[PDB]
């Protein structure tokens, strides 16, 4: 969901915001 | 090569760095 | 000296290391 | 709550479990 | 100039851009 | 407590993370 | 697995560690 | 601020980096 | 991708974290 | 012995104790 | 030039000096 | 002996060799 999505080749700055509180 | 057990430890650093003071939930278990 | 903005980045590493596969919620904003 | 509690001198292994999911 | 400025309490996102190439 | 010799090693991580693909010059010697 | 976006963050640590007080230019964009 | 429990984790990185392929004994308990 | 020269730098962090105050011998040369 | 054993996919908590002092 | 050269299997101590200021 | 000696303000490259195997 997030690990396998960003641990493959880093996610974009906005993609990380989706997991922000 | 390690695994998620060590890769996620660094994904969180950029996570809350982008959130700034905000927080986030990290669950390494899809 | 840095601050929580960089210290928390390493507290999470041991956090999910102790949780193993479990996850946790990190909120650097008491 | 957790940062100021463990970023001062590291928390114990059990104290970290309180923040586990 | 940059180390003593950000190693004290972290700089802002824009302040880091000043040192970008 | 360490010193700049170790603190700067982590300031650069966020530096090029903000620059993305761009680059930057790091000189720990004002 | 991550990528250069995270690998370079650690190459710089040894870079200025070898340079000592000197500095260096890091450009992750050949 | 953290403590030796986290500071030593990074002193070892430069330790075996200077030793190269050699090894070393790390005992955080004087 | 890096190699053991950088991977071991992080295996030690969890090593003495599990040992707590105890110490350990790290030899990256089987 | 320990690096190639844990640098492949992380070792278990007990496996790390074998290398404790 | 330097990343793809050292991020593959680490460079030598002298190779890093070439990128020193 | 080594931690309190290098965790204060970093040790010199030769000082680290004393702890090499």
């Amino acid at each position: 969901g997030i690990v396998e999505q960003c641990c493959t080749s880093i996610c974009s700055l906005y993609q990380l915001e989706n997991y922000c509180n | 090569f390690v695994n998620q057990h060590l890769c996620g430890s660094h994904l969180v650093e950029a996570l809350y760095l982008v959130c700034g003071e905000r927080g986030f939930f990290y669950t390494p278990k899809t």
